[PDB]
């Protein structure tokens, strides 16, 4: 049980991060009174439940490495735990491409935001972010192909279902490029017009001589790109390093604790709103 | 003329502050004194409530 | 002749100053050696009243220590239930640049003004249920930084142009006129008895006015800066100011002397609300710095803070039964704190 | 007690009530957007607010106009109504969009107090965050009083006898070199006060207006909307 | 009480020298920015000099740049004003204005009605 000793710590190091994390994002922005109602607070409550239901799925390859509960089908536990953590991540990844969205409009649209972005939006979008989430992976229960290496750790599921290329194409084109491309030209836009204001102060500060945001959108991405790259290599022929797959599964699941400790560990606001509710669960 | 009117308003508004019963402020401090120690058992600040008698918690 | 009139003034200045140095024979902070310090004092926001849109500017709290009318900047004159947490009303006002707002003592009555220049009348006890205005006084001409009912009736109401005003609020005229202030008198408080009132103004002088005869009792000038914000001690003998040299100073009507300056040197921001506990040992003071403090009013030491906004506290009250404070602030949200 | 709990689910609905006929306020207040407008009996204010509104009558203290620019509420307020002190009724307006300030840029006296009210306003400890669109009104009037000559700005302004014209638009400003290193002067002066403090949080977005301008409404829209770029553009502190 | 008190002045004739200086009481003279502010007749009031805290900011009007000079010590609680190579237009009441709270870069001080923490007055007469 060596290898099942170091992957089960693994496992453990992962998921309670993971619930502590998200139970402190989803008090805090449950009990904070200015910090209740926004535009992006709903999509970033929905990044905290997700990962949060990602803790709650990866409970369960704990208990089957450690206690080893099975039900009937014994082998039904990857077919939901790969299903369901998946579609976790899909609403994780999407309602970042939607804050990517709204701060865009943000700028792009800047006296008439809240003409385009209201709370009824917010609430059809986050139904329809859920519900796209899992309409995607349902064909894994087809029998079309598997929807990802999520549950390779357990050791029936990875050689016994096999990925099929039509389906990852499938759902690369449909999930996974679409995210990355509404974000990466929102993030562009966003950027070409903080340097077109930079360039407009710095030449009235010539004239008269004498990134939270970013960095929890950016390392979700970089640590959740090795996953895409070797799943779809992976997927379209042929040749697949175990061991390759699990660090690039568990590393795209790692960010889920990682965007809580970067949001509350690098943001300024938010650390005064998490001391003070500190202060108000202690005293 | 207005300055006549205006001088007699000032100096008859410092007047009526100029003769006023002063008292001695060691006096004023007692009576501060007085006045919290006889409200010192019923201020429910200076002392905190208890939980079921507030209405609050 | 002005310099002879102004030696005149200095010479009659000195001699209230000899008189002030005559019953200063001890200052307050000697003789209190025997007095128990309060220690320590915590207040938990037991209420986070959130309904406003733009930034708390005033509130006054009920005589039933339940029901408080608070007014914000973005035109809502809002009557709260304290203990529930229930909006029992939300006036939209004419214009939405008010300053002050009041809680008529028999509690039928609320009032607001400010940059409209008017006091509106509104009256929560209507027959329809449909709170209206009942009348708007017109006589100021600056704008309008605290009202306070004396009754259903009559109604003082400080202003920007420098007067205060008492008026008869069926008839809409002023009774009387207090014209004595030099410069934008900011906050007023009433007596107890309802006989006489003071007010601090911008020319660092807080101000005794006798209700009835419509003239300046006396006249207190301690501070260095503008006056923000004044409370009479529980009993009516003494009062606090909150000024904008950010010290709060406690003086008394008997000795027309200042008693005591509640002052620190971490705090450079002006006080921009004062309250009077009900037994008077506490006096609570908004700031600046975001965060209201509570001193004792005895030894001139910090009890206690009150840190709980994100922006400056605009507004501060106690109950007359002495179980909350609320404040508000400009980060659009009352707390009420026991 | 049960009277009593039909007090209390009165109160609810009353509170229920209250708080939609809010959200239906909340929008409508955020859809809308507030604009100071500051200046003096010398700056022509009076003239641009009607600029922007022909293109009832009440004495109610202050004047409170609206107008409307590409389906955007622009909500102008014009405090008129009070004494010649300004220290504490300016606090109120710690959160408007943009404090409008319009300058006679003709009288030459008079601007050395225009810059003072304008070094007031950008330094308030509430006004340091708001950015400000400066009106520099009556350049027709300043081209009249530079070309006329009898009028000493050198010697109502010391510093610009060494002053030289840093950048000019062609065809409105540049039939003259003269009045244009005038108005530019008038412009810089204002700018040394805007550039002299505030990291980042507040800008002046100078216009040289002239005593009819119809444009004026637009260079407030894009200007607004250059400030509300800028403070989202400044939570995320790329700087 | 606050008091602001200046002495000099008198009658000299153009292209002269004088130095008023501002006796002011009541407050911590440190805290607060100071300024001179003139009256000439027949006109409202209008700011003409200011110093910081410290003394290191100063300022001066479009017209006296040159000439005057304004000086504070703290220690002393004095604020001079060096007046050199007068002119007819120098003609005016001088006061020494203060600026209505510490610790602050914004000041109010131009008022034409009654300001409260402006001095008393001085002719000064050229």
């Amino acid at each position: 049980v060596n290898f099942c000793l170091l992957e089960v710590l693994i496992i453990v190091f992962l998921t309670v991060l993971i619930i502590s994390g998200n139970i402190i994002v989803i008090f805090v922005f449950h009990c904070a009174p200015l910090l209740n109602h926004h535009t992006t607070s709903y999509f970033i409550q929905t990044m905290a439940y997700a990962d949060l239901f990602v803790g709650v799925s990866c409970v369960v390859p704990s208990l089957s490495l450690l206690h080893h509960p099975l039900p009937v089908e014994e082998s039904l536990t990857c077919q939901i735990f790969g299903f369901v953590v998946s579609v976790l991540k899909s609403v994780s990844m999407w309602s970042l491409a939607c804050i990517s969205i709204d701060r865009y409009i943000a700028i792009t649209k800047p006296l008439t935001y809240n003409t385009l972005v209201t709370p009824w939006r917010l609430r059809l979008c986050i139904f329809l972010i859920w519900l796209y989430s899992t309409l995607v992976f349902l064909p894994s229960f087809f029998h079309w192909g598997k929807p990802g290496y999520h549950g390779d750790v357990f050791q029936w599921c990875a050689e016994s279902w096999h990925t099929d290329s039509y389906f990852t194409l499938f759902i690369v084109m449909m999930l996974y490029a679409p995210a990355a491309l509404i974000v990466c030209f929102t993030y562009f836009n966003i950027f070409r017009i903080c340097q077109q204001h930079t360039k407009d102060i710095s030449e009235r500060q010539a004239r008269f001589s004498s990134m939270v945001l970013f960095r929890i959108t950016s390392v979700f991405y970089i640590l959740w790109l090795p996953y895409i790259i070797y799943f779809l290599l992976e997927s379209s022929t042929g040749h697949s390093n175990r061991f390759a797959s699990f660090l690039t599964t568990w590393l795209a699941i790692s960010n889920s604790f990682c965007n809580p400790v970067i949001y509350a560990l690098s943001d300024s606001t938010f650390q005064r709103g998490l001391k003070r509710l500190s202060g108000a669960m202690c005293t | 003329t207005a300055s006549i009117a205006q001088a007699r308003k000032l100096v008859e508004q410092l007047k009526m502050e100029a003769n006023i019963d002063r008292i001695k402020v060691s006096k004023a401090a007692a009576d501060l004194m007085a006045y919290c120690e006889a409200h010192a058992k019923e201020d429910p600040l200076l002392t905190p409530v208890p939980a079921s008698e507030n209405p609050f918690r | 002749e002005l310099d002879q009139l102004r030696q005149e003034a200095e010479q009659l200045k000195n001699q209230i100053r000899d008189a002030r140095k005559a019953c200063a024979d001890a200052t307050l902070s000697q003789i209190t050696n025997n007095i128990d310090p309060v220690g320590r004092i915590q207040m938990r926001t037991r209420r986070t009243l959130r309904g406003h849109l733009a930034k708390i500017y005033a509130m006054h709290w009920g005589t039933d220590s339940r029901l408080l009318v608070s007014a914000s900047q973005d035109g809502k004159l809002i009557i709260w239930d304290s203990y529930t947490t229930n909006k029992v009303h939300a006036i939209p006002l004419r214009s939405s640049w008010v300053m002050t707002c009041a809680y008529a003592p028999s509690g039928n009555y609320v009032a607001c003004g400010g940059l409209d220049n008017i006091c509106s009348i509104y009256n929560l006890k209507t027959r329809e249920g449909n709170v209206r205005v009942s009348r708007e006084l017109a006589g100021h001409t600056g704008y309008l930084s605290c009202c306070r009912f004396l009754d259903d009736n009559q109604i003082v109401t400080s202003s920007g142009d420098t007067t205060c005003a008492l008026w008869d609020i069926e008839t809409g005229q002023q009774t009387t006129t207090f014209t004595g202030h030099t410069g934008d008198v900011m906050s007023l408080s009433l007596a107890p008895d309802t006989r006489l009132f003071v007010s601090g103004a911008c020319d660092a002088s807080a101000k005794l006015w006798d209700v009835r005869e419509g003239m300046c009792r006396q006249t207190f000038t301690g501070h260095e800066s503008d006056i923000n914000a004044i409370c009479f001690f529980p009993n009516g003998n003494a009062f606090a100011t909150g000024s904008d040299d950010a010290t709060c100073r406690l003086f008394d009507l008997r000795a027309d002397q200042e008693l005591m300056t509640y002052s620190h040197d971490n705090i450079i921001c002006g006080i921009t609300s004062v309250s009077f506990s009900k037994s008077g040992r506490l006096l609570l003071a908004g700031y600046d710095d975001f965060n209201c403090n509570v001193w004792d009013a005895l030894k001139a030491d910090r009890a206690g803070v009150l840190a709980g906004h994100d922006n400056r506290v605009s507004c501060l009250g106690v109950t007359d039964d002495g179980m909350a404070v609320a404040t508000g602030s400009w980060d659009s949200f009352l707390k009420i704190w026991n | 007690t049960e009277d009593q709990r039909n007090e209390e689910k009165a109160q609810r609905e009353a509170n229920k009530k209250i708080e939609k006929q809010l959200q239906k306020d909340k929008q409508v207040y955020r859809a809308t957007h507030r604009l100071l407008l500051l200046g003096a009996d010398n700056s022509g204010k009076s003239t641009i607010v009607k600029q922007m509104r022909i293109l009832s009558g009440g004495t109610s203290g202050i004047f409170e106009t609206k107008f409307q620019v590409d389906k955007v509420n622009f909500h102008m307020f014009d405090v008129g109504g009070q004494r010649d002190e300004r220290r504490k009724w300016i606090q109120c307006f710690n959160d408007v969009t943009a404090i409008i300030f319009v300058v006679d840029s003709s009288d030459y006296n008079r601007l050395q107090e225009a810059l003072n009210l304008f070094k007031s306003i950008w330094n308030n400890r509430w006004l340091r965050t708001i950015s400000v669109i400066l009106f520099l009104n009556k350049q027709d009037l300043l081209a009249e009083k530079v070309l006329a000559g009898k009028s000493k700005i050198e010697d109502y302004f010391p510093e610009f006898a060494r002053y030289t014209t840093p950048e000019d638009a062609t065809p409105e400003p540049g039939e003259d070199p003269r009045v244009t290193r005038a108005k530019y002067f008038i412009r810089d002066e204002f700018l040394r006060i805007s550039t002299a403090s505030g990291d980042g949080r507040h800008y002046c977005y100078p216009h040289f207006t002239c005593a009819v301008d119809t444009e004026n409404a637009r260079r407030i829209f894009n200007d607004c909307r250059d400030i509300i770029q800028r403070m989202h553009l400044r939570q995320y502190e790329l700087l | 009480q606050v008091q602001l008190q200046e002495s000099g002045g008198g009658l000299v004739q153009p292209g002269g020298s004088l130095r008023l200086s501002c006796a002011a009481s009541g407050f911590t003279f440190s805290n607060y920015k100071m300024n001179w502010v003139r009256q000439a007749p027949g006109k409202g009031l209008e700011w003409v000099s200011d110093i910081s805290q410290s003394g290191a900011s100063i300022s001066y009007t479009g017209s006296v740049k040159g000439r005057f000079t304004i000086s504070r010590d703290n220690a002393k609680n004095t604020l001079y004003l060096q007046m050199n190579s007068l002119k007819p237009e120098d003609t005016a009441v001088y006061y020494c204005a203060r600026c209505p709270a510490p610790f602050t870069r914004d000041c109010f001080d131009v008022t034409s009605t009654t300001y409260a923490y402006r001095g008393q007055g001085t002719q000064v007469t050229v």
